């Protein structure tokens, strides 16, 4: 079934327990926290193999 | 416990696994903050039970 | 909210 990636996310959330709206709050830095850590890993696969 | 949904006219509150449209009101709706903040929030009504009750 | 309507 097609969803939007946020609101995909905003239920994800209010499976953890926390509020949905306290993502779409905040999507921006969910956002860079997300593509920084996943910007991580590819410094970690390039480093400590 | 729902998703906001419309068939091109209206807006509904639904059930995520079984569709069954119903009216939004603020009984099946939370609310937090003022409008700014959201990306791709759009307006509606929203249904009040109380005053329609007291008016009468 | 029956019995509050006194007003
Ligand atoms: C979207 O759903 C609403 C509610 O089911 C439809 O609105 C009703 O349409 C009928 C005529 O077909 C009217 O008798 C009702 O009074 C309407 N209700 C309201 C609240 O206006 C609407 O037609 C649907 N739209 C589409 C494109 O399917
Ligand atoms: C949702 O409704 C509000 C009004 O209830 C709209 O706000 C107005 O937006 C225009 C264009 O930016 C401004 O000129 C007005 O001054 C705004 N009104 C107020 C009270 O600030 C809003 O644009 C609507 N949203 C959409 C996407 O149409
Ligand atoms: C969806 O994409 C359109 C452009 O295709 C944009 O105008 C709109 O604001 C976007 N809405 C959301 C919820 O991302």
């Amino acid at each position: 079934l097609q969803i939007p990636f946020a609101m995909q996310m905003a239920y994800r959330f209010n499976g953890i327990g926390v509020t949905q709206n306290v993502l779409y709050e905040n999507q921006k830095l969910i956002a860079n926290q997300f593509n920084s850590a996943i910007g991580k890993i590819q410094d970690s696969l390039s480093s400590t193999a | 416990e729902g998703v906001f949904v419309s068939n091109g006219t209206h807006w509904f509150v639904t059930q995520r696994n079984f569709y069954e449209p119903q009216i939004i009101t603020t009984d099946n709706t939370f609310v937090s903050g003022n409008c700014d903040v959201v990306i791709g929030i759009v307006n509606n009504t929203v249904y009040d039970p109380l005053q329609p009750e007291l008016d009468s």
